[PDB]
């Protein structure tokens, strides 16, 4: 992960202002909203049939809390995402079956969900160093595929 | 495909927009140039600092097709005939760079449209650079 | 799109694949399994093994499918209506994974018709497939 | 480039059969047949307006023995391809503005000509090999573009 020592704090300082308990929520929900086609993983959450629906629903928020709360070890390590992210990777195609392909979707939502809560200070350089880290992760998660 | 939801949404948000597409469009070449570096590659004649003429002009080039387009919704292929024989024969740009510079606008409208950026708006506006993209690539 | 001296091209070379499609069916679908192991996250359910009997049945409803379109070469997308809603409705498979499988009909069926696969009967099918593909993903 | 012991040596052996006078020629050739566009990369060749003109093109036969020259050279060396193609990445980049994905559809059209020329012989798992391999040669070409 050539990340560079201004983007690794780029990264970072950002990271610790990130109210989990909403990016998460909001990026687990944008993506079942914007790519409907995901909805059919958790058929078994509830309602997932509008909007307010998807954003509303209280499995949706906790799932996102533990994905973004994931998402988070990673960039506690990230000279190694492979070996913390192993377990999920099979987790995630052994049981799940999940196209590695869905992993930038959500890699992408998030981006777009923090430019989202930060307005400007997701300046462009800030968010060419989310664009690898999202990339090196979704990387990590399909790594395992076999 | 485009629904008339779609369509509305669009026609807000771009409506929001407003007067500054232009300066939006710029944030979004800027933002793809740096996240993303390959797509250099098609601008070689182009000075890429930060702030500068042609990003800026070029900028207005592409919010300016952006909202013929977004006039245009229900009509897309026909009114963008002439900028996709230029995306297709002239300069013939790989339909990856598309999904990059559209995520890119995302993000940037997304960036300054704080409220606007609904789950739905999120929703429709992607599945309308999706549309704009197939269309320039065809 | 489909040019004259295109579906000529495929239809010459189709002709020739004549009863081994669901061999070149299979092998292809094999291949694929090989060399992009993502792709079998679609088919969980299957015996996906060297010589799998599932393997081979498939296959064939493929090459079934793809004679199919060649016969109905002007009306793909009325003709491949059904595994249209099937491959983006139930199943929902990302579009990459038709340029692999098409990436491996073509090297299937590039070592088994030595004499056949021209430069431009490898143009026209490498065009003919992107067509199925596009009709399977919309 | 994960490549097991037993791919490095069904990669190498195959290889060894190639004629890379005769095979490189193919490619190059059938890169400008089936993916078009990529002739906005050599108006110095000349003639290229039919198959027949671009299979039988000389320049395109010299040029192609030239990359497949460096093809050979990054399997002799498949444990440090980021290395062995550095200076020919930044050319790619700095001077012939080749957008990297192109590099992924050569490596492919010569997958197809391999299998091709060896036809029962290019047996799916070899081909589980190649694609690793031209995998690998389009990110080491890849990987110094900034
Ligand atoms: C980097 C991207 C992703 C990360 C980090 C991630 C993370 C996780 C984590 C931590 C779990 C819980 C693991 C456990 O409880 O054992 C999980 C479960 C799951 N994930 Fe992912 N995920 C990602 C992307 C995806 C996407 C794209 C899909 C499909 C669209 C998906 C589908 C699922 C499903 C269906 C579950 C099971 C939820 C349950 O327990 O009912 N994931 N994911
Ligand atoms: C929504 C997607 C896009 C739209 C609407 C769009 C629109 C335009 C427009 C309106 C022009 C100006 C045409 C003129 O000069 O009259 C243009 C030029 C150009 N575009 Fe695109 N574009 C899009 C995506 C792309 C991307 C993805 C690339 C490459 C990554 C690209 C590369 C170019 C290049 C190289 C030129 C010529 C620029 C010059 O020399 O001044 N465009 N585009
Ligand atoms: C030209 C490309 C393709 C053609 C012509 C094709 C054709 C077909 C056909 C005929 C069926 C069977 C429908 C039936 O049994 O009634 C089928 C099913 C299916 N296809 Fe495709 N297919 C193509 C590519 C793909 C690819 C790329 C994928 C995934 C990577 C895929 C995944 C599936 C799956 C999972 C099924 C259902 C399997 C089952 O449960 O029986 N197909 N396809
Ligand atoms: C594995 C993939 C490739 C390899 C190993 C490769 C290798 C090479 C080599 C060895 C040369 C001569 C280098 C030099 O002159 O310093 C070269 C030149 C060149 N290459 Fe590539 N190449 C690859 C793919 C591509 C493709 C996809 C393109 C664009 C279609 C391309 C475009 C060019 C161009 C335009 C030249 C200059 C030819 C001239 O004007 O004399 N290469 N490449």
């Amino acid at each position: 992960m050539h990340l560079t020592p201004e983007e690794k704090s780029a990264v970072t300082a950002l990271w610790g202002k990130v109210n989990v308990d909403e990016v998460g929520g909001e990026a687990l929900g944008r993506l079942l909203v914007v790519y409907a086609w995901t909805q059919r993983f958790f058929e078994s959450f509830g309602d997932l049939s509008t909007p307010d629906a998807v954003m509303g629903n209280p499995k949706v928020k906790a799932h996102g809390k533990k994905v973004l709360g994931a998402f988070s070890d990673g960039l506690a390590h990230l000279d190694n995402l492979k070996g913390t992210f192993a377990t999920l990777s099979e987790l995630h195609c052994d049981k799940l079956h999940v196209d590695p392909e869905n992993f930038r979707l959500l890699g992408n939502v998030l981006v777009c969900v923090l430019a989202h809560h930060f307005g400007k200070e997701f300046t462009p350089p800030v968010q060419a160093a989310y664009q690898k880290v999202v990339a090196g992760v979704a990387n990590a998660l399909a790594h395992k595929y076999h | 495909v485009l629904s008339p939801a779609d369509k509305t949404n669009v026609k807000a948000a771009w409506g929001k927009v407003g007067a500054h597409a232009g300066e939006y469009g710029a944030e979004a070449l800027e933002r793809m140039f740096l996240s993303f570096p390959t797509t250099k590659t098609y601008f070689p004649h182009f000075d890429l600092s930060h702030g500068s003429a042609q990003v800026k002009g070029h900028g207005k080039k592409v919010a300016d097709a952006l909202t013929n387009a977004v006039a245009h919704v229900d009509d897309m292929p026909n009114a963008l005939s002439a900028l996709s024989d230029l995306h297709a024969h002239k300069l013939r740009v790989d339909p990856v760079n598309f999904k990059l510079l559209s995520h890119c606008l995302l993000v940037t409208l997304a960036a300054h449209l704080p409220a606007e950026f609904t789950p739905a708006v999120h929703a429709s506006l992607d599945k309308f650079l999706a549309s704009v993209s197939t269309v320039l690539t065809s």
